[PDB]
């Protein structure tokens, strides 16, 4: 499984659902057979939703993911003391589907700016594009973009900009990184 | 490193692959070179060897898909999921699928097909994801360096733990 690197604001803006939650149980569920006759299973996580930052009013009680890492399956801690910031796809009322490409991190690893940004700052920035900078020199092609320089400046997707900045529209200019 | 249940690895050292279809993003020659290079990363450090088949059945079936492409794991348009693959075994086993709603390149632009393929082929051979962002088997793509790809030690060590150097 190969995933695009994503800044938290992109993850927030692109996901159907963004919650803080704790997984309390895991169960395999039968979901038919593939074209070759192999049984298809989904892993079903029973969760407790702590808070929803974005999504349908009906609380998420279940999260499904693939059994295999290799087709982007996710493993969550089902001990019941480990909280996670889960962004992902909305299924039928009360159900949610996650892949490794979704933004999923232990709640406790989040910077204070990241936690707070989930309430309103990231939504403020959704109209801005956050653009990748795979290799220098990368340019600011358009006013509606911020350049995500974490990778080439330091070596971490969760760098300085991921932890402390949001890309939001300014008055005179359009978009720019903001630490607030 | 991290490996899938060791018991189910490729029992034979000669493996075959076939490119089922081609992205229009690059020429056939370019696609072929990317995959050839990607397999070489692994064959250079183990007894495995790879042969490309023009037609017929191959162990590693490679194809480009857009959203629903035949399996239970649809792609999601541009960005997000870039590719996926299946561990050693029959049918799907060993196969790799690349999301053609990405722009695939032989450069730093879009997504570099060779790098993503080298990762996915790791799964085709039995490796799981590494927790080290510096390893090839890390699941989040990061455009590597400037020019000269070197399989990180951890990935070398992982694949050798399965097949020997
Ligand atoms: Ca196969
Ligand atoms: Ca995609
Ligand atoms: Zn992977
Ligand atoms: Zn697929």
């Amino acid at each position: 499984c190969s995933c695009s690197p994503v800044h938290p604001q992109q993850a927030f803006c692109n996901a159907d659902i963004v919650i803080r939650a704790k997984a309390v149980n895991k169960k395999e569920v039968d979901s038919g057979n593939d074209i070759y006759g192999n049984p298809i299973k989904r892993i079903q996580y029973e969760i407790k939703q702590i808070k929803m930052f974005k999504g349908p009013d009906q609380d998420i009680e279940f999260i499904y993911t693939a059994p295999a890492a290799a087709v982007c399956g996710v493993s969550l801690d089902i001990g019941g003391k480990k909280e996670y910031l889960i962004a992902g796809k909305a299924e039928g009322n009360g159900n949610m589907h996650i892949t490794l490409c979704d933004f999923i991190v232990p709640w406790d690893t989040l910077s204070a700016t990241q936690k707070k940004s989930l309430n309103h700052r990231y939504q403020m920035g959704c109209e801005c594009k956050i653009t990748r900078c795979p290799m220098i020199p990368c340019y600011i092609s358009s006013p509606d973009e911020c350049l995500w320089m974490d990778w080439v400046t330091e070596k971490n997707i969760n760098g300085h900009q991921a932890k402390f900045f949001a890309c939001i529209k300014r008055s005179d200019g359009s978009c720019a990184w903001y630490r607030g | 490193y991290n490996v899938f249940p060791r018991t189910l690895k490729w029992s034979k050292m000669n493996l075959t692959y076939r490119i089922v279809n081609y992205t229009p993003d690059m020429t056939h020659s370019e696609v072929e070179k990317a995959f050839k290079k990607a397999f070489k990363v692994w064959s250079d450090v183990t007894p495995l060897n790879f042969t490309r088949l023009h037609d017929g059945i191959a162990d590693i079936m490679i194809s480009f898909g857009i959203k629903e492409h035949g399996d239970f794991y649809p792609f999601d348009g541009p960005s997000g999921l870039l590719a996926h693959a299946f561990p050693p075994g029959p049918n799907y086993g060993g196969d790799a699928h690349f999301d053609d709603d990405e722009t695939w390149t032989s450069s730093s632009k879009g997504y570099n097909l060779f790098l993503v393929a080298a990762h996915e082929f790791g799964h085709s051979l039995g490796l799981d994801h590494s927790k080290d962002p510096g390893a090839l088997m890390f699941p989040i793509y990061t455009y590597t360096g400037k020019s000269h790809f070197m399989l990180p030690d951890d990935d070398v060590q992982g694949i050798q733990s399965l097949y020997g150097p």
